[PDB]
């Protein structure tokens, strides 16, 4: 009976090492993306690009290898992936649990990181090369002098100074940010603990059979 | 990889001698500005500069201000005392300036490797709950009688009649080992299966912030002259550091300062221009990468003298290719597809496996 | 507008005299280009993720 | 002696225990080539035609 209760309680405490393990080994496995090839390379995460604009009319002219997939599964993806506006865009992805990627202007897109309740967050590099400028008239008297302007504010640091008065400082998230650093990465003493608890209950019972046993004795 | 000799240059002639992303930048530009073209390499080999005494361009802004050259097709930095003597086309590749470390490799035991699967905070509370036992069990069963009991319960303790009270302490203490064993195994199972090594953290602030890993930039530079007179916060303390780390941070070459990185187990840090970044890091033996995004914006320009005919049409094509992913294409042929390194392709690498003894050397300790 | 072939918003107020400048996050685009004057980009970008 | 002498061979039962486990897990990770598809996914393996 001692023989075949060990053999017993052996394979079960041997189930137990095993399937704790494979949940340990999935949770590393799991690996965030950070590229849009990652995108592509997998179907479990949704995304999409707003319904009209320069954004979406990208992918669909780009004959470029990653960008041409991803334009195949987003022209024909169910239900719709593309949204109205950028708003509706945002709200998708903090409704999805992390199930639906919006692809957006960086420029906006590190703003919204910017902003509460602070669970949004930019990936990887951009997809292309832009960029914004001050337009003046063909033929302009102000051409030539906003032109050398532009050079001068950026050589001067102005403008990066500029951006982070709006963007970083004007924040705000300056908290968010902060949490986002992505220090911790191991296990955890959460489920330990639960059986610390369960230790100290057992601890406790026996003090009570202790004084209990004791009574006990006496009346005895 | 913008303008090289190619392999067998010496059996060739002409433009078909060099090859490269200028060199393919330069036949797009001629083909939608309708323009026969000869490549020619600059005299002295510089970019653009302006000696302060005798006031003369040099390099490629110089032939071109001189009437040396009609039209310059290669990395030229769009800069504010250079737009006021030429031209300057939309950018064709933007950039800026990035930082470099060694290659997230790893290597460690120091039985550190054990208590890592089991944290510290874990370690610690099994350890007060271990003499929480023994202290338990040491009510159980005249200074000394009390001694030589706290080390028979600390015997006790130290792990492998029908008295309920300690009987029970015992068996649910020992159910307790019983599931902390498990956990800390199968934990350690899978870390011996993903076997992750992440690496620092993606941020010149970083770089400030700490003090253990060194870092420069080049002697002499836009990139060095930057934090000079760089009035950003992050970038004022790095500079303030460098100003005055010895040794010398700074090196004479940019291979110098690859070196420098490849040969500091990851200590050494080197800042330089994304675009020869991102090169080097496609280069054997693979060994460093490009972290964070860049310090600033800047962008290479197609450079035309100050009045010229080609100028309108040049900027327009330039504008044009970028449209049509042309550019951008061009950047993915020479950088990552003429590439030899591989980062995504290392992640996809499904394999390895074998013991080594740091780990278990921790526990011999 | 294909159709009218008329420019809108800033762009098009410039074309047509009703601004003397344009400061915006207005994109620098070939099509743009060809009509109006850009300056060199005061900000860099691409579309992220 | 030998309470330290049981946490010591504790870990490295443990630790062969977990490794083997990993021994496995990758033994079936492996997947070999099934279509073309695992040429172009892959580079380990070199290919070419006439
Ligand atoms: O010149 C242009 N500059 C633009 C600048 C921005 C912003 F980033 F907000 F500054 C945006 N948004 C990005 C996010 O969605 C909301 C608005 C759109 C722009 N568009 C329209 P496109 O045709 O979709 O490119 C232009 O034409
Ligand atoms: O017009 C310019 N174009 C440049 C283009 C490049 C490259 F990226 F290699 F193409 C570099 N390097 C970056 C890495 O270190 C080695 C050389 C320097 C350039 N400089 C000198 P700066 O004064 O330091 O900017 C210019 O002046």
């Amino acid at each position: 009976v001692g023989g075949v209760w060990w053999f017993f309680t052996l394979i079960i405490i041997s189930s137990y090492t095993a399937n704790l393990a494979a949940f340990l080994t999935v949770e590393r496995m799991v690996s965030p993306i950070e590229s849009a090839e990652d995108l592509s390379k997998q179907t479990e995460i949704a995304y999409g690009t707003l319904d009209s604009g320069s954004t979406k009319e990208f992918f669909r002219r780009s004959k470029i290898a990653v960008f041409d997939k991803m334009w195949t599964y987003m022209r024909s993806a169910e239900p719709s992936v593309f949204v109205r506006t950028t708003a509706e865009g945002v709200a998708r992805v903090r409704k999805s649990k992390g199930k639906y990627a919006y692809l957006l202007e960086s420029t906006m897109n590190e703003y919204i990181e910017q902003r509460k309740p602070c669970d949004t967050m930019k990936v990887g590099g951009n997809l292309d090369s832009k960029g914004y400028g001050i337009a003046t008239p063909k033929g302009s008297s102000l051409g030539t002098p906003v032109n050398l302007a532009v050079l001068k504010l950026s050589e001067q640091g102005l403008l990066d100074k500029l951006k982070n008065k709006w963007w970083y400082d004007k924040g705000e998230c300056g908290a968010k940010d902060s949490g986002s650093k992505e220090k911790t990465s191991a296990l955890s003493l959460s489920n330990v603990a639960g059986v610390f608890y369960i230790l100290v209950g057992g601890l406790g019972l026996a003090m009570l059979v202790a004084l209990i046993e004791f009574c006990y004795k006496s009346r005895a | 990889p913008y303008v090289m000799m190619k392999k067998n240059h010496e059996m060739l002639e002409g433009n078909e001698r060099y090859e490269g992303y200028c060199v393919d930048l330069a036949a797009e530009i001629a083909k939608h500005c309708g323009f026969k073209y000869k490549l020619t390499i600059v005299g002295d080999g510089k970019y653009g500069a302006r000696d302060a005494d005798t006031k003369i361009w040099n390099g490629m802004v110089g032939e071109l201000v001189y009437g040396k050259a009609d039209i310059a097709i290669a990395p030229l930095t769009i800069t504010l005392v250079r737009e006021e003597v030429i031209d300057f086309s939309k950018p064709f590749m933007s950039l800026g300036i990035s930082i470099m470390i060694k290659k997230p490799q790893k290597s460690k035991p120091g039985v550190f490797s054990f208590l890592d699967p089991l944290a510290y905070e874990i370690w610690m509370c099994i350890v007060f709950a271990y003499i929480g036992v023994s202290v338990v069990l040491f009510l159980v069963s005249t200074n000394e009688f009390g001694i030589f009991n706290s080390l028979w319960f600390s015997l006790g303790a130290f792990m492998q009649p029908r008295s309920l009270s300690g009987r029970i302490v015992g068996g649910v203490w020992w159910f307790f080992t019983l599931i902390i064993i498990s956990s800390y195994t199968a934990n350690l199972a899978a870390f011996l299966t993903v076997e992750r090594m992440v690496s620092p953290i993606e941020s010149a602030e970083d770089l400030s912030k700490q003090t253990e890993i060194a870092y420069g930039t080049l002697d002499s530079g836009s990139t060095k002259e930057f934090f000079r007179r760089s009035k950003i916060a992050v970038f004022d303390k790095m500079w303030t550091y460098m100003r005055s780390a010895e040794p010398s941070v700074f090196v004479r070459t940019t291979a110098e300062g690859v070196a420098r990185v490849r040969k500091s187990k990851g200590k050494y840090a080197y800042l330089l221009e994304s675009t020869m970044n991102e090169y080097i890091e496609q280069r054997k033996p693979c060994d460093t990468m490009k972290v964070g995004g860049n310090l600033d914006s800047k962008g290479y320009g197609i450079a035309t003298p100050k009045g010229s005919s080609l100028g309108t049409p040049v900027n327009l094509a330039v504008l044009k290719l970028s449209e049509q992913g042309l550019l951008d294409k061009l950047k993915n042929k020479w950088w990552y597809d003429k590439g030899e390194c591989g980062a995504k392709d290392s992640g996809s690498k499904e394999k390895t496996s074998a013991l080594s003894l740091s780990n278990v050397a921790g526990v011999f300790y």
